[PDB]
């Protein structure tokens, strides 16, 4: 019958690893590098678009950075189509929580929910996992600024600074070297862009190959503002930090 | 070989190996004999024990007051099929105030076994059954194979070494068919038939199992000292 | 739950020494409108059973098809379909009785009163009743609707208990039935003159009589009846 | 639905998927449970391959199932959350219907039941997780410590360890833990738990987590400095 | 019907009448309104007789399954709540039930739960249910003390049923007495109201209104 | 019976490749060249009508399809897969948008819905991916004119101009040299015809070329008058004659 | 509107002796003011030395008896031909009846036989399954006419020993099967006189350790 | 791969035959039926000295008149026990009586073959079901994952089964007392166990008509072990 053609996506190897999760992680390692850096006064999200073209309409394009709600955003590494399925589910969870409790969803609760969905695909259903890793940048009034990451296994962890996608080994070493706890957003912006500039597989880092975002309390008084940078604004911050 | 992984696969010569393997389970099972006259129908079954501490596995199951069977092969499958017969016998009585014909009982068993041979996921039944009964057309004896093939017979035997009993019945055909109005002599013929399938072991008091149904005889099973008379 | 629309009135029946008789008129009423005059309400099943049905006619026609289907089904893989394994009256009744009670239990009844009349394999007379409620009973005489009130009293004067059955001939039984049908025509406003009568005998088999009429009627005395009390002219 | 039998017997009578789930537990960070006379201590290893971590928000290894019971684990982290959630729901369901919180044994039996179910259900793989469940029964001062594993078997332990190099720390515990006289105080029990992890951990810095559970819903997690004092005192006695 | 149950020093007294009526017609005088759920738990029968019988012997099955799984006697709180949660699922369907779930455990002591087909579950010291409940309450309230002896408590329950049996037309027949201890309930006999009335009238000097 | 293929037929290989998606892209590569160019006041999408037989009436085979009055689509790869995607894309524009908001979806969101359908065929049980790449051109009030590409994976990208299928690599290079942000619609059509000629072997005329535009509102194509706000569709398929007229000025 | 229920009249009576039990019932079946049958058996031998009658709406009565007889058959299949004890049969019937709690069998069921100590047993059920072992129980149309008579003549209620004047009750001496049958016959003769639905014939089933025996008696047919 | 419900060429279900191998790896369980009662005994086999051995529950109560011992993948037995207990209690609810030991055993065995592609595999555990009813007296059954159950006068299952069964072959007779059976289980357990038998690594139980099913205290079993040692040293 049908059994013959079943890949069995949800099984352990003899070593106790999940084949498909491991192979999905291998897929993600070829995706454009995304970096998140958490500062005392905000969070930075920086990400590299994959070998673009001059005819790509950049100002209307979005492959890396997505908004989940007014307080939480994500950086994507892997299959964009898979990520959008999960992103829409996350947006709905945030709204369900807001409708139920009349309060914005805490960052970890949203992250756990998405991570639990990914987990399900590794344990039951016989379907392939989502070939996506997320960096979650968000704010709530309990823990303040938070950075998380989740991968196809459904495992998530908290970070001060983190990278996903390509060259994470090189990127994580560079971040570990220059990151400090008392760091500020403007410094983190510079670190994020410097790290990408060194780890990139491209010849040079330019505005058309980047997506950039900041979550700041640099919003007028006790509230949080998300800023998805425009192509011209990414070009300006590249000149300011002295990369171009 | 490559065509025995499941029941849904014909071999290049048009064979269903899973069904044939299920048929093999019957041959491994203990011998049981069936035979009838015009008034009575008799089941004789050699029960098998695990060891000397264990009980002897029961071989005969009552389906109604006028019908029952003996099994050879997977006992749980016989329980499923006998339960199904009990229900069909019972449905006929409740809905139509009518005792289920032995021939129609066979048709139902055939069709139930057939569905297991043509569908993916399932498996054939791993048991053979000998159904005896007395209905509106007299005494009857059926042989059920889990391939689906049900056969009305004067006498037969299934299980290990059943060929010896089957040849005996084939010789005695003209004698035992005429044993009308004499239950004890018809059982004697059945006990003498099943004896042709014995090696090393002989028929003891907790070894032998006999059932009978007839004109003015409800389906009744005899075990223990009730069969010492026939040893 | 429904309401009956096109209806059939009394079915009457009785046992006699060698078998059973059953009769029912050929009318399909539509309330007070005597709409359909050629409705057969006695339906034979094989050569040993006749099912008489009153009440809703659309449900009768459905039951008629079930019985037709029952004969077909019994013949499947049955070499003795016309012999030892032929349908008995008792089988046909029990089946209907099951259906009727199941249907009332789903609150969607077949709006009928049924009498199954026949002769069993061993020659025994079979006569049993079942209705929309699934209520069943047997008696030497059985009648539905108005028949119960008017026919039974007359038929019970012939066969008052079980011991009177062997003393009752087919001529006496048929006479009593035919008279009862006349009485019902006098007194039941939803009856017709035309009726069918079926005899199931253990010796002579099934005799089905169609297009019978109520005859020998008394009306002449009506001419003398004038006014409603005091009127003379 | 997906109905494929993933957990099945092999010719030698083994269910490899359940056995491969144990290999995932072997890979997981070490977890240890030690019960004293009036307390239970749960020790957990944190691999220092991950620095730049935010320890405030990162999922802690020990989880409260109720106010009186805790659960630690070794193996797949994502899998453990599913067992923890189910356990927490069952704990509240028990309080709602029985009008009494779960016993530690009951909660263990439930989690072990869930794990077992996943070893003979179609279309699912077993949990790559072994758990240590510890606490005190309601209105009871006797310490409880239980272990579960992917197959679904569970049992009570005076002391136990699971995860990577658990063979080594079990070796330590088997010679250092006396049943006739268990760690009489919180100090002694925590000390023995830290000592057992120091056989395997590497640096005694942020690699050791300790959680102390006492009777009547008295659960507290030790901080870095508090644990560091145990690490300091252990090695100073060792220099002799 | 008249059923009562009250907590005291020596445990619980359960007392019920025996009459069942269909309209004015007295169907039975020998009805059992105390369900023996198990050797430790008792339930009283008011409202729907079948509903009480069926679901309280079912409750006994659930209690048996509990102590097989948990290796421990089920609490009166848990046992009562199994019943109340069940009937609450059937709320609206037309179950009729007014019962006292009575038991004596280590952790709780003597405990009585009034359970209702509306889903009501009340813990209490004295409960009285049925058409004759008001008559029994009067005798109970004016004579009840915690420090009653087992002998006096048994009599109080018996006398309170008699008070109802006399006045309430739909109560009578006979009185069934039970005493619930920690080691289980103890049956204290069937007492015909006809004979009991005259006996009590003479010995107690009560019911002077009635000529004997 | 029952669909017993409840498991994924597309899975990650050890190297991290999703084989069936790659193979679907290989099928797209074999497909006939189609392209899209965005101008300041419009968008053009074009392809070759590769007629399987001269007896076949190639007018009955529409490679360029209207999705909404302001959105059009063209493809490269497997025609049948495209046809069913157009059916689903048309329906989803109504069910998940027009029946809710009382207006047609903006280009990017319709593209998003199409992408979602293609993504699901890449992960759902017992199916293969779609063997097509779509180029979707459209206009809406708040986003203006736009052009999107949608791949078998479900990934989609916005383009100023692009090509897919057989001679895409050469065509994209040709478009890079010609494209600027000051093109008028007629200029884009002129460039489209030039670009498309390179990948066409045989006949090159209005009967062998299918070309449509997203441009000005066409009140003549609305079918009714009386409502001022309703000004007609922006999607218009060029006629065989209209193409040939521009092939003389080529 | 369709009414799924009807009243087929009839009256049944169960009496438990010391080592026997009787279950009697009239054989008349009726609707409204018409007689359907003068002989329609109402009390049935269900096997295992148990007799049963479900009086009231005959369709539900016939359905229940049928299902119980079926339950006896399957009890034998499932439990190695074990005899179904009267107390076990009673509990089983409760579940059959309560199974239709919200669309009940409109019948008053009585069963009779011997308990596991060989003593006479009668069980009495309401329509929805509440049941009890009883010594004496009339059911059906003329139950109210019969039970007071039985209270007086079986249990000797309100009867005292002459001379004592209310001080000593008449002792509850055991009745023989012949004595019970007299009281059954007189109960039904009296019920026939004063209740229109009672008459035609009386059929009594007597249960002893030897088995089930039947006795039939004529009743007035008016 | 291949079907879960596939037959081998010899006419046996692969999965059932493989589960029987898992049971051979299980700890030893022994049952002995007498006219004074049935005795059930097990090897606990703790994997470490830190494992509190009294938490090992391989002997279990189904009803007051039915007990059960297990061997193999003991986690699989929990749902079987649950079903058994439910069946016993349900039958009491429906019939106001105790359920027959055979009928209980049959109800458990009906679960066995409910596997395919219902559960995904057979049970990896064998059960010794011991009990008493009024019809057939004291009984001991062996319930397998094949769905077959044999009644036994005495039976051993687990790793030391064939050695123990040969020993039971010689030792069992129809006039055994309960005390004689208790010692006999202890004797044979001690023979086949790897570790030295004591009250902590072995457990006894019995079912009698009067007292019902009872698991033995470690103090009670310890005395029977000491009684055993002395009587073996007595010759
Ligand atoms: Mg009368």
């Amino acid at each position: 019958g049908s059994r013959r053609y079943d890949s069995r996506t949800t099984i352990f190897s003899p070593e106790g690893r999940l084949y498909q999760v491991e192979y999905a992680l291998e897929s993600i390692s070829h995706a454009g590098t995304a970096i998140g850096i958490m500062a005392s006064d905000g969070i930075v999200l920086a990400a590299e678009r994959k070998v673009t073209s001059t005819l790509l309409e950049q100002d209307t394009s979005t492959e890396k950075l997505y908004k989940l709600n007014d307080k939480i955003a994500v950086a994507v590494a892997g299959l964009t189509a898979d990520a959008e399925i999960l992103i829409n589910t996350a947006r709905i969870h945030a709204q369900n929580y807001l409708k139920t409790y009349n309060e914005d969803i805490p960052v970890e609760i949203l992250v756990r929910r998405l991570s639990d969905i990914k987990q399900g695909y590794t344990q039951h259903g016989g379907l392939r996992p989502f070939g996506v890793s997320f960096i979650y940048a968000g704010y709530d009034d309990r823990y303040g600024y938070q950075l998380y990451t989740s991968n196809p296994s459904g495992n998530y962890t908290g970070w001060k600074a983190i990278s996903v996608g390509a060259n994470t080994s090189a990127a994580q070493t560079l971040l570990q070297m220059d990151y400090k706890d008392d760091m500020k957003v403007d410094d983190a912006i510079e670190l994020a862009l410097k790290t990408l500039s060194k780890t990139t597989d491209s010849s040079a880092l330019t505005y058309d190959r980047l997506e950039f975002a900041t979550i700041r309390k640099g919003a007028n008084d006790g509230e949080v503002y998300q800023k998805i940078f425009k192509p011209q604004e990414i070009k300006d911050i590249l000149v300011k930090t002295g990369i171009t | 070989n490559n065509y025995d992984g499941d029941t849904v696969t014909f071999s290049p010569t048009g064979r269903l190996f899973q069904v044939e393997y299920a048929l093999e389970a019957i041959k491994q099972g203990s011998v049981t004999v069936g035979l009838r006259s015009n008034t009575h129908a008799v089941l004789v079954a050699l029960k098998r024990n695990a060891d000397e501490l264990s009980s002897y596995q029961k071989k005969i199951i009552k389906c109604d007051e006028h019908m029952g069977l003996s099994l050879a092969g997977l006992a749980p499958d016989a329980r499923v099929l006998s339960n199904y017969l009990r229900q069909q016998c019972n449905y006929s009585s409740l809905v139509f105030n009518r005792k289920l014909a032995v021939e129609r009982a066979g048709h139902l068993l055939c069709d139930k076994a057939q569905k297991n041979t043509q569908s993916y996921g399932g498996r054939p039944y791993g048991v053979g059954l000998l159904i005896i009964g007395y209905d509106k057309s007299g005494a009857h004896l059926l042989e059920f194979q889990p391939s689906g093939n049900v056969t009305e017979l004067y006498g037969t035997a299934i299980g290990a070494r059943s060929q010896g009993a089957k040849t005996y019945l084939e010789r005695t055909l003209d004698t035992f068919i005429k044993i009308d109005g004499n239950p004890d002599e018809l059982i004697k013929a059945g006990v003498e038939a099943i004896s042709q399938s014995l090696r090393d072991e002989s028929l003891t008091v907790d070894n032998l199992s006999i059932a009978i149904v007839g004109k003015d005889t409800p389906f009744t099973i005899y075990d223990g000292e009730a069969v010492a008379k026939y040893i | 739950t429904q309401q009956p629309i096109v209806t059939g009135t009394s079915v009457i029946s009785m046992k006699y020494d060698n078998g059973v008789i059953i009769a029912a008129d050929n009318l399909g009423s539509y309330g007070s409108l005597l709409r359909f005059n050629g409705v057969e309400r006695l339906i034979p099943v094989g050569d040993n059973t006749v099912v008489g049905i009153s009440g809703d006619i659309s449900d009768m026609q459905h039951i008629e098809r079930l019985l037709k289907d029952l004969v077909t089904e019994n013949a499947y893989d049955n070499p003795l379909a016309d012999a030892e394994e032929a349908l008995e009256p008792s089988y046909i009744f029990e089946y209907l009785a099951t259906v009727m009670y199941q249907r009332r239990s789903k609150m969607n009844p077949l709006w009928n009163a049924i009498i199954v009349a026949g002769v069993q394999s061993n020659g025994d007379q079979f006569l049993r009743y079942v209705n929309l409620l699934g209520v069943t009973y047997s008696s030497p005489t059985l009648a539905t609707g108005f028949g119960a009130h008017m026919a039974n009293p007359l038929l019970r004067k012939v066969v008052d208990r079980e011991s009177d059955i062997p003393k009752t001939t087919v001529q006496v039984a048929e006479e009593a039935i035919v008279n009862a049908m006349r009485v019902l025509y006098y007194r039941d406003a939803r009856s017709s003159r035309n009726f069918s009568l079926a005899i199931i005998d253990k010796n002579t088999g099934l005799t089905f009589k169609k297009n019978l009429q109520v005859e020998n009627m008394k009306w002449d005395f009506a001419k003398d009846i004038k006014g409603y009390g005091t009127q003379k002219i | 639905g997906y109905d494929r039998a993933l957990s099945i017997f092999s010719p030698d009578g083994h269910i490899f998927q359940v056995e491969y789930a144990l290999e995932a537990v072997k890979r997981g960070t070490c977890a240890v449970g030690v019960k004293g006379k009036n307390c239970v201590v749960l020790g957990c290893e944190r691999r220092s391959t991950l620095k730049l971590q935010d320890t405030r928000i990162t999922p802690s290894k020990v989880s409260k199932i109720d106010s009186h019971v805790v659960l630690s684990f070794s193996g797949l982290n994502a899998d453990s959350r599913i067992l923890i959630e189910k356990a927490r729901v069952e704990a509240q369901s028990h309080r709602l219907t029985l009008e009494d919180p779960v016993t530690v044994e009951y909660l263990t039996r439930y989690v072990a039941g869930v794990q077992q179910r996943y070893t003979q259900s179609g279309g699912v793989r077993p949990f790559g997780v072994s758990t240590l469940i510890a606490g005190f029964d309601p209105r009871d001062d006797e310490p409880k410590l239980y272990q579960t594993e992917p197959s679904g078997i569970y049992s009570s332990w005076s002391a136990q360890t699971i995860g990577r190099n658990s063979k080594t720390v079990r070796e330590f515990l088997e010679k250092n833990y006396d049943r006739k006289e268990p760690p009489a105080t919180v100090e002694e029990c925590v000390k023995l738990t830290v000592r057992s992890l120091l056989e395997v951990v590497q640096t005694g810095a942020k690699n050791i987590e300790i959680t102390v559970v006492k009777p009547d819903s008295d659960i507290v997690a030790l901080s870095s400095e508090e644990i560091n004092q145990y690490v300091t005192q252990i090695e100073q006695e060792k220099q002799e | 019907t008249t059923t009562l149950a009250f907590r005291f020093q020596g445990g619980i007294i359960v007392a019920v009448d025996s009459r069942a009526t269909a309209g004015n017609w007295v169907a039975s005088q020998t009805v059992k309104k105390v369900i023996e759920i198990n050797p430790f738990l008792l339930g009283t029968m008011a409202g729907g007789s079948a509903d009480c019988q069926f679901w309280e012997t079912w409750l006994g099955s659930q209690c048996r399954l509990h102590e097989l799984r948990e290796k421990e006697r089920i609490s009166v709180a848990a046992a009562s709540k199994i019943l109340s949660n069940l009937v609450y699922q059937y709320k609206g369907a037309g179950l009729s039930m007014g019962t006292m779930i009575c038991g004596y455990t280590r952790k709780e002591g003597p405990t009585i739960y009034y359970v209702d087909s509306d889903g009501t579950r009340l813990k209490g010291d004295i409960f009285c249910v049925g058409s004759g409940q008001t008559f029994a309450y009067g005798v109970l309230d004016s004579n009840y003390k915690w420090d009653l002896s087992v002998e006096d408590a048994l009599y109080l329950g018996k006398r309170s049923i008699l008070a109802a049996a006399h006045r309430d037309a739909y109560s009578g027949g006979s009185v069934n007495l039970y005493h619930v201890t920690e080691d289980g309930w103890i049956y204290h006999g069937n007492h015909d109201v006809g004979e009991l009335f005259w006996k009590v009238k003479e010995e107690e000097g009560s019911f002077n209104n009635v000529i004997g | 019976m029952t669909d017993r293929y409840s498991f994924s037929l597309t899975t990650f290989s050890p190297s991290g490749k999703l084989g069936q998606i790659d193979y679907a892209l290989t099928a797209v590569k074999q497909g006939v060249t189609s392209l899209g160019i965005k101008a300041t006041n419009g968008v053009v999408i074009a392809t070759e009508k590769k007629s399987s037989s001269p007896l076949a009436m190639s007018e009955t085979l529409s490679k360029v399809s209207l999705l909404t009055p302001d959105i059009g689509a063209v493809y490269s790869g497997m025609g049948p897969d495209y046809r069913v995607l157009v059916d689903k894309s048309r329906k989803v524009a109504h069910t998940s948008y027009k029946r809710i908001y009382g207006e047609y979806p903006p280009t990017k969101l319709l593209v998003s819905e199409v992408a979602k359908i293609m993504q699901e065929a890449t992960q759902s049980g017992g199916v293969r991916p779609f063997g097509v790449s779509l180029l979707i051109a459209g206009h809406d009030e708040f986003n203006g004119f736009s052009l999107y590409q949608v791949d078998p994976s479900g990934s989609y990208f916005p383009w100023k101009a692009t090509a897919i299928g057989k001679g895409s690599v050469a065509a994209k290079t040709f478009l890079e040299k010609r494209w600027n942000d000051e093109l008028e619609l007629e200029d884009a059509i002129h460039i489209a015809l030039l670009t498309l000629k390179e990948s066409v072997e045989g006949e090159f005329n209005g009967d062998t070329i299918e070309l449509a535009i997203i441009g000005d509102e066409n009140p003549d194509l609305l079918g009714y008058t009386g409502i001022p706000t309703d000004k007609g569709p922006r999607f218009r398929k060029l006629t065989s004659q209209e193409i040939n007229d521009r092939l003389e000025a080529l | 509107q369709f009414n799924p229920y009807g009243d087929n009249g009839g009256t049944i009576l169960g009496i438990a002796g010391e080592d026997f039990a009787v279950l009697a019932g009239d054989t008349r079946n009726i609707t409204d003011y018409s007689i359907n049958s003068r002989y329609e058996p109402k009390v049935f031998d269900c096997g295992d030395n148990i007799v049963m009658s479900a009086n009231g709406f005959a369709a539900d009565g016939d359905a229940l008896v049928k299902r119980f007889k079926n339950s006896v058959k399957w009890y034998h299949f499932d439990h190695n031909d074990k005899k179904l004890s009267i107390n076990s049969a009673a509990r089983n019937i409760q579940h059959l009846l309560y199974g239709k709690r919200f669309f009940p069998y409109y019948v008053h069921t009585i069963i009779a036989g011997l308990d596991e100590d060989g003593k006479g047993a009668v069980y009495s059920f309401d329509p929805v399954g509440s049941y009890e072992r009883e010594q004496c129980r009339a059911g059906g149309a003329a139950a109210s006419l019969i039970m007071p008579f039985l209270d007086n003549q079986v249990n000797f209620k309100n009867q005292y020993e002459p001379g004592t004047n209310g001080k000593v009750k008449k002792p509850l001496k055991y009745l023989s099967v012949e004595e019970v049958i007299k009281l059954v016959r007189d109960s039904f003769t009296s019920a026939t006189e004063r209740h229109i639905q009672v008459g035609d014939g009386l059929e009594i089933l007597i249960v002893t350790k030897d088995g089930v025996r039947k006795e039939f008696y004529e009743l007035k047919r008016d | 791969d291949r079907g879960v419900s596939t037959f081998s060429p010899e006419g046996r279900l692969f999965q059932v035959e493989y589960s029987l191998e898992a049971i051979k790896l299980g700890s030893t369980a022994i049952g002995i039926a007498t006219k004074e009662g049935v005795v059930l005994g097990v090897e606990k086999r703790a994997t470490s000295p830190l494992l509190e051995s009294d938490s090992i529950e391989k002997i279990v109560e189904i009803d007051r008149h039915i007990g059960c011992a297990m061997s193999g993948l003991t986690a699989d037995a929990r749902s079987m026990i649950e079903h058994a207990r439910t069946a016993a209690v349900t039958h009491n609810l429906y019939y106001d009586e105790d359920i027959n030991v055979e009928s209980l055993t049959q109800s458990v065995c009906d679960l066995a073959l409910r596997f395919g592609e219902l559960m995904s595999r057979p049970f990896g555990v064998a059960l010794l079901i011991a009990g008493h009813d009024a019809d057939d007296g004291y009984q001991l059954f062996h319930a397998e994952p094949s769905g077959t159950f044999y009644r036994y006068n005495a039976k051993a299952i687990g790793s030391g089964s064939e050695g123990a069964q040969a020993e039971l072959l010689n030792e069992w007779h129809s006039s055994l007392t309960l005390k004689e059976a208790e010692l006999l289980v202890l004797k044979i357990l001690k023979q086949v166990m790897e570790e030295k038998l004591d009250e902590n690594n072995a457990q006894l139980s019995c079912i009698t008509k009067q007292d019902g099913f009872k698991i033995y205290d470690n103090e009670k079993t310890a005395e029977l072990i000491k009684e055993l040692k002395e009587k073996e040293a007595a010759e």
